[PDB]
């Protein structure tokens, strides 16, 4: 029974008794893995005594293009506020401000599988800025750009901080979430008004008109 | 019966039992079982709203008479070649997806397309709440009206990330209205944006 992955590897979805009420075990597995694409999921963590829930959040990388691992998020059936969910085990990036979330939308008073699908999406959305914003940095690899390549340098975790060459010449960045605006450049160590309009349409349409 | 191997997740039931020991025998010995029942109301539960089918090689998305599907091609293990398919909603969505497509970005496609279509029930329901809460009428989900004045209500994209923010115009004046949704929120302000001007 062990047709059923951790990752959501892309396999699973294609090629080719009644469980779930579907057809077989394969076929199921088609759907699970179909469904789980949105790249958030619930799913729960089962045992003879009680049931976790919990929150499957899985980025698309297109580099190789596969999912990443699936980050978990696990909530505890409550006691002492007695038919409800609690935070439990989670791993994500320090940067997410996890504990935030939950505050701003269940008030810990009410958690409600339509209040909880509205805390991943909180989350995930966090998730996806900050990696979207990191692998604009790295599709870019090997591109050129006005006739001169590009190559990257160094970005740290989250990616408010780069440093590429362009050609030649050592472009340095600061960005400000969530405006994914650029705050500062230096341009071969000098200050740089130029670049500094936006984290996207701005790095490469603003780089061919002035510099 | 079936006892998992899912190995990350068994990672993390260990870790933190571990990380709070760390404070000075913590470890589970014990698998979870699975059980496909739950796990399936779980995945209900989670596409609420709207269902996920598949013909091969295709697989549909529907929320009522609304059909995204999404034919996409895997040459082992990766992903190669996405193409999609929608009906009424090319317009509304197609920013998003022009990005997705383009990319052959596949979970940003779905996730948007969700999200779209929870952006659209919640000014549907948000116009109810407004309509019947005051003088106003209706022109479709797009528009209300109060005599000389028109609100429309619809999306806008940054186009990277699949989560749409919501835009509330109107014909002019705009900076009035927008500010009163903001101050008063969109409900309260929008009723307010109905007496002033
Ligand atoms: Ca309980």
């Amino acid at each position: 029974k062990q047709f059923l992955s951790e990752n959501i590897n892309f396999s699973n979805l294609m090629r080719k008794n009644e469980v779930a009420g579907f057809k077989s075990i394969t076929d199921f597995v088609q759907w699970e893995n179909s469904v789980r694409l949105i790249g958030v999921s619930l799913f729960p963590v089962n045992y003879d005594n009680i049931e976790f829930m919990g929150i499957r959040l899985e980025l698309f990388d297109e580099l190789s293009l596969k999912y990443d691992p699936p980050f978990y998020v696990i909530l505890k059936p409550s006691v002492k506020r007695l038919g409800i969910w609690e935070l439990f085990k989670h791993n994500l990036p320090k940067y997410i401000n996890i504990h935030q979330h939950w505050q701003l939308i269940t008030k810990d008073t009410d958690t409600s599988d339509s209040n909880i699908m509205k805390f991943a999406n909180l989350c995930y959305k966090d998730l996806l800025k900050v990696h979207s914003r990191v692998q604009f940095f790295r599709k870019l690899e090997g591109n050129y750009v006005n006739d001169k390549q590009y190559s990257l340098l160094h970005i740290d975790n989250m990616g408010l901080n780069v440093s590429f060459r362009l050609g030649a010449d050592i472009i340095k960045i600061k960005v400000d979430d969530g405006d994914d605006e650029i705050i500062d450049c230096t341009f071969n160590g000098e200050k740089n008004i130029s670049l500094l309009g936006s984290i996207y349409g701005i790095t490469n349409r603003f780089q061919s008109i002035i510099m | 019966s079936v006892q998992l191997d899912d190995k990350l997740l068994l990672k993390l039931l260990r870790r933190n039992d571990n990380a709070v020991s760390d404070s000075s025998n913590p470890l589970p010995r014990v698998l979870p079982s699975l059980n496909i029942e739950q796990r399936k109301k779980y995945l209900d539960i989670t596409l609420n709203d709207v269902t996920v089918t598949c013909e091969k090689d295709m697989i549909l998305l529907r929320k009522g008479s609304f059909t995204a599907s999404f034919r996409i091609a895997v040459e082992n293990e990766s992903i190669r070649s996405m193409a999609i398919d929608l009906n009424a909603f090319e317009v509304e969505l197609q920013p998003i997806i022009q990005y997705a497509e383009d990319t052959q970005n596949v979970n940003v496609a779905m996730m948007a397309v969700v999200q779209f279509l929870r952006i659209k029930e919640l000014h549907e329901q948000m116009i109810s709440k407004i309509v019947e809460a005051s003088k106003f009428i209706r022109a479709s989900n797009n528009t209300i009206t109060l005599n000389d004045l028109e609100v429309s209500f619809h999306c806008y994209w940054n186009l990277p990330s699949p989560y749409p923010e919501t835009l509330i115009l109107t014909n002019k004046v705009q900076k009035i209205l927008d500010f009163l949704i903001y101050q008063y929120g969109i409900q309260l302000g929008v009723i307010k944006y109905g007496s002033t001007i």
